[PDB]
């Protein structure tokens, strides 16, 4: 729970930059993340993204960081095996989803 | 003392070329050197809400909301062009030899035994059912995977390039090899015993494979699907690449590889299915279900371990099984 | 001042003093031998223990690196399945029968390495026995990395005596072993100035080279080299 | 002691200089007690004109800047000073250390009584952000956000939700607003049985060598480290009476001679910093006082917690 | 008492480029200047369970549980255009001389005694043997290392470049010069007097070598291998990275070096393998072992001892293994 906490805060303090540092130019920029990352972006621009947001109502962002998630669990098949890896898909299922639902009334 | 090395690495044999993709017409593959390639385009799709839902999405104003919002992509196809009823498929396999003779490993002991297995196994039957069996693979279209599934008439050209012209042409039809009987034809016979010079050693055999399949004007032909690495925006997300060299749609040779694999026919479950590939622990990933399991000691490393170590040379079809395994390589050993 | 001696380390000032701040600095450097590992500006009104404790966590920090560079290697018996690991030893060599082994159901008990590329043999429990009594390495081999070649060979002809930086590896003050000058002339036998004699070098004056067999024995009882 | 009816939400607040050392113990964030008793003067000076009550406070603190500095040579901190005015023969005075924080905190405020019924939200919550921003915080002055981009206006929000979804609503929306700080709650329950744990693990131990044990970085042999349930900072947690409450006039120089006066020791207790999006309402966030004052015990907590 | 040096560094001679991978056809190598270099391109590859299980894998459904988890990856990938079958390659190698001087020697007696016994060995024998085995690792395309193993003609041509311009041209078959015989050829001959005759300090050789190998039209050509960082996604995991030095895929130069070196025929242990590299302990890393042990006192440092210490004059193939290794160079000495 305390990861996405920080992963939260993280997104607070991006609530700290610039409004519009999400329409910079750039070949790679993590477009994905960027309905979340730069809520602001909905000020800069009327129509051409401010709808987009409200529209998708991006919350799929999260379980990408559950695949970075994903990354921080033991790599070892004692766990698999037994329901160690259920627990913790369940663990991982239910603040995920939680984390979904914080991201899906950003609009508000 | 025999123990199994810790490395038994395998050069693959029945080395593949990627398999390149043009279009054209049928009874024009004759003059089908100059055929324009296919080539990968781009189309953008949107779509409703058409996977399961668990149970909380069920709601009818939050399905509301969810088909109102329809999902963006933008796929890349492969289509014929609208005169073009046919599509030509051309690949280079090249037949080695020397598949019981690893190309890294650990014990020379062990080495040395798994040569004379090897060795046995060439002098009492010799390179002849597993490259009949491969050459019915290449016979049919195999390597034509969703590619022929849905074809009026499949043929296949396999030439044999000597000096840089042609050898011996073997033009076949794929509709009367069947994919799941493994009968004899004199061509055939004559491809399998090529493949047998080419893997016992005694010669080297390259072949050009050219399979022509009637799928339709205009129609969708299935190449390699790529990896998307997901880093661009949603509404163009490109969740669908499709592989291509130089402006040209292709198969990868892994793909064709996997293909003339296609011969285990001894696997301990019921075998009217089909043959399913070459591979320890015999697992198809269509099925999802792994024939040949370590449960039932039908699988590669059992077998290979009982032939070696404690002599306990298998059936006849499994020994052949394993030798295919031996061709098809791999990074057997400690893993 | 003048320079700390722990063990093969030498912190030496340098004879020029610097003034940073308002209050006079000496620049301290730490020497493994020739090489030098920190240089660091301490005052003067540092005393010897403050010096000390202040390159002590680089001394540390090459102490772990000397144990994780030279550590022995490490055989695993393991049962038929090969993978629960049933016994371990630290060998100070691995056996000469030593091949690229995956273990079988043909034999009970196997033994591997704990390198990736698993070297191993059938063994039995009296032959591993015997394996593990010939070849074990003892607790603190990991010193003989730190020391050259031809002061921990057998033979007469290619040895030459240690040095007073290689006996003072193993033998006094701040040493790998841990041990002092009395214990370690406690255990060859000899009395405190005879062993004082051949720790201190300088002039040859009052200054022996150590025998083949009192090296090798103090490095015996010490559990360094040869040591099961 | 009661459920609030609407919650006020003090925007980022800029204390200027802060009192660091929250207690003899301990230093950095200032005490809860500094927080209610801002509080009770803004209810004491605002709240009574606004027939409202103002009890209960949850602080966020969106920034925090310690004006200290580490020496070299030592891995303690030591406190930047200020330089006092010279005594009337010219000479430097004693020097009484005392250490300075820059602070940006918001704070939720439970807001009860029938003047909430009789002006609009907006209308009491300028009122007393106008109120504040004349006032200090922990020893510190209020920076009131003068020409910079975008001011920061109250939201009060009625916690007499019609339905329970719009209630949840609010006070998510209400997380939001103070999202890039911690909420800072106290931990009654779980020092006592960390204290009861340890007394399992060696008797006749103190509740402050648990408090001690609940904030050291603890290393333990085969070398991790003992992990902690949160942050778990140690916190000034109250008064303890150290005399008997003597008679208002009785004390000599007593701030005012109709107050009685108690000579206290400062009472130390566990508190803990959490993302507000871990609770389950804002409202359990609220430090309010609690007096006792039969037996010393002038305590700050936060009640209806968990 | 005449020990040795502890510091012993030596000089590389035969220094090999780096070996540029370029792609065409047959019979247009007599102008092959041209020919479009051969690209590292990446094919994504989508793989089942291949590998040994350790006995708590092997249960059916945990099994089937990583079979429909396929390990997806992108490899890098070097193949020819499916118009070219001839692989290029193309490198320079400078002989340099002065063999018996080390770059570094902290004992000057043992620096003289050293550089007497590489004289008295020179003036025994000159390197002529040597030079001969190393012209046919020349001549054979062993620095093809897999691109030779399936290649159905192979050819080597070797110019000595002198002032920029060649100035002696040598053309040869790598396939009837084999891997296992040092045999004697006329221009094999002569290219083993300019190698004596760069090797002894005669005058300056630089020759470039360009090699062709009928591997087939489109088929998997095979660069030298990098290392991977390990740091990305699992899906795009980058599992395999081939070398290049500007958009062209190449082999390393110490790989070339290597494999010009394989001329190590006198190892104790019996001509099954062949010539291995000259190395110190005579290791060989796709075999796991160690020919030339210490224990049997023909590894290059106990001959070196008692050659140069104790006069103990070895036999002239260990003479002829010491000084190749002069040749090949090292940091020799206690570190």
């Amino acid at each position: 729970a305390q990861i996405c906490d920080e992963a939260l805060q993280y997104a607070a303090r991006l609530r700290e930059l610039e409004p519009g540092w999400s329409a910079t130019p750039g070949c790679q920029l993590h477009d994905a993340e960027q309905l979340w990352l730069d809520p602001l972006r909905a000020q800069t621009d009327e129509t051409f993204l401010q709808r987009r947001l409200r529209g998708d109502w991006p919350a799929e962002v999260g379980n990408r960081f559950a695949n970075w998630l994903n990354r921080a669990v033991s790599s070892d098949s004692q766990i698999l095996g037994s329901p160690e890896a259920a627990q913790w898909s369940q663990e991982l299922s239910k603040e995920l989803t939680m984390f979904k639902e914080i991201l899906e009334d950003e609009r508000d | 003392i025999l123990s199994t090395a810790s490395v038994l690495a395998f050069e693959r044999k029945l080395d593949p070329s990627d398999a390149l993709m043009s279009a054209g017409a049928w009874a024009q593959r004759d003059a089908s050197q100059e055929w324009p390639a296919v080539t990968v385009r781009e189309k953008s799709v949107r779509g409703t809400i058409s996977n399961r839902l668990k149970t909380k999405d069920r709601d009818p104003a939050k399905l509301d909301a969810s088909i109102q919002s329809p999902n963006l992509q933008t796929v890349d196809v492969a289509n014929l062009p609208s005169d073009a009823d046919t599509l030509k498929v051309r690949f280079t396999l090249r037949v080695l030899g020397g598949a019981g003779t690893p190309s890294a490993c650990n014990d020379a002991a062990y080495r040395d035994k798994l040569l004379q297995t090897v060795a046995t196994y060439v002098n009492d039957q010799g390179f002849a059912e597993l490259a009949r069996r491969y050459a019915h693979n290449l016979a049919n279209a195999r390597f034509l995977w969703r590619n022929r599934v849905g074809a009026e008439a499949v043929e296949v050209r396999i030439n044999h390039i000597r000096q840089g012209e042609v050898a011996r042409a073997w033009r076949f039809d794929a509709l009367a090899i069947g994919l799941r009987d493994f009968k004899a034809d004199a061509e055939l016979d004559a491809l399998a015993e090529l493949i047998a010079s080419g893997l016992s050693g005694s010669g080297h055999v390259l072949l050009e494979v050219v399979a022509f399949a009637r799928i339709g004007d205009g129609q969708e032909v299935f190449p390699s699907q790529e990896l998307i690495l997901d880093k661009g925006d949603k509404k163009g997300q490109k969740s669908k690449t499709l592989y291509s060299v130089r402006d040209a749609a292709a198969i990868h040779s892994q793909k064709i590889g996997n293909a003339l694999r296609t011969i285990d026919t001894w696997y301990p479950d019921e075998d009217g299915l089909g043959p399913i590939a070459v591979e320890p622990y015999g697992s198809v990933t269509s099925q999802g279900k792994a024939y040949r399991q370590p449960k039932q000691k039908l699988d590669f490393y059992t077998l290979l371990d009982n032939w070696v170590l404690r002599d306990e040379a298998p059936a006849v079809e499994q020994q052949h099984y394993v030798i295919a395994n031996l061709i098809r390589g791999g990074v057997f050993g400690e893993a | 001042m003048n320079a700390i001696h722990i063990g093969p380390f030498s912190i030496t000032p340098a004879a020029r003093g610097l003034h940073y701040g308002g209050l006079p600095h000496h620049q301290w450097t730490l020497y493994y031998g020739p090489r030098e590992m920190a240089i660091k500006t301490l005052p003067d009104s540092y005393t010897s223990s403050e010096v000390r404790d202040e390159f002590s966590d680089i001394i540390a920090e090459f102490v772990i690196d000397a144990r994780h560079r030279y550590a022995p290697d490490v055989l695993e018996l393991v049962n038929s399945d090969g993978d629960a690991v049933l016994a371990r030893v630290a060998v100070s060599r691995l056996p000469e029968a030593l091949s690229g082994c995956i273990p079988d159901d043909r034999f009970p008990y196997w033994l591997l390495t704990a390198s990736r590329p698993r070297l191993g043999l059938p063994v039995t429990l009296n032959e591993y026995t015997a394996l593990a009594v010939e070849l074990s390495a003892p607790p603190l081999a990991w010193i003989t990395g730190l020391l050259p070649g031809e002061v921990l060979t057998h033979d007469a002809e290619e040895w030459r005596p240690p040095t007073s930086w290689e006996l003072r590896h193993v033998v006094g003050e701040g040493s790998f072993t841990g041990v002092s000058g009395a214990a370690a002339a406690a255990l060859l036998g000899m009395s405190a100035t005879n062993f004082r004699k051949y720790t201190a070098g300088d002039s040859a004056a009052n200054r022996q080279k150590i025998s083949f067999a009192a090296w090798h024995y103090l490095l015996d009882r010490l559990g360094v080299k040869r040591a099961s | 002691v009661t459920d609030p009816e609407a919650l006020l939400l003090l925007p980022r607040l800029s204390i200027q200089n802060a009192n660091a050392i929250s207690s003899p113990l301990t230093w950095g964030f200032p005490s809860p007690g500094a927080f209610t008793g801002f509080v009770h003067a803004l209810q004491r000076r605002v709240g009574i004109s606004l027939d409202i009550e103002l009890d209960g406070v949850g602080i966020v603190c969106h920034r925090f800047e310690a004006q200290i500095s580490q020496p070299a040579g030592k891995r303690t901190k030591v406190f930047n000073l200020t330089r006092n005015p010279l005594n009337r023969d010219g000479s430097t005075a004693a020097i009484v250390e005392e250490g300075r924080a820059h602070l940006e905190v918001s704070l939720l405020l439970g807001v009860h009584g029938d003047g909430l019924d009789d002006h609009p939200a907006q209308e009491i919550a300028r009122q007393v952000q106008e109120q504040a921003g004349a006032m200090r915080l922990a020893g510190g002055s209020i920076l009131p956000w003068c020409n910079e981009r975008f001011p920061a206006p109250n939201a009060e929000l009625l916690m007499l939700g019609g339905s329970d979804e719009q209630r949840r609503k609010n006070q998510r929306r209400l997380t939001r607003r103070l999202l890039p700080g911690f909420a800072l709650v106290s931990r009654e329950a779980l020092l006592q049985q960390h204290l009861e744990t340890l007394r399992t693990t060696l008797p006749e131990a103190t509740t402050l060598d648990a408090l001690l044990d609940l904030c050291r970085i603890n290393f333990e042999p085969p070398w991790q480290v003992r992990d902690k349930p949160g942050w778990l900072v140690p916190i000034p947690a109250g008064y303890n009476a150290l005399s008997p409450l003597y008679l208002p006039g009785e004390v000599r120089n007593a701030r005012d001679r109709e107050t009685p006066l108690r000579f206290v020791e400062n009472l130390f207790g566990l508190g803990e910093w959490l993302s507000p999006h871990r609770v389950a309402a804002l409202s359990d966030l609220l430090w309010y006082h609690h007096a006792e004052p039969d037996k010393g015990l002038y305590r700050w907590s936060t009640p209806r917690f968990v």
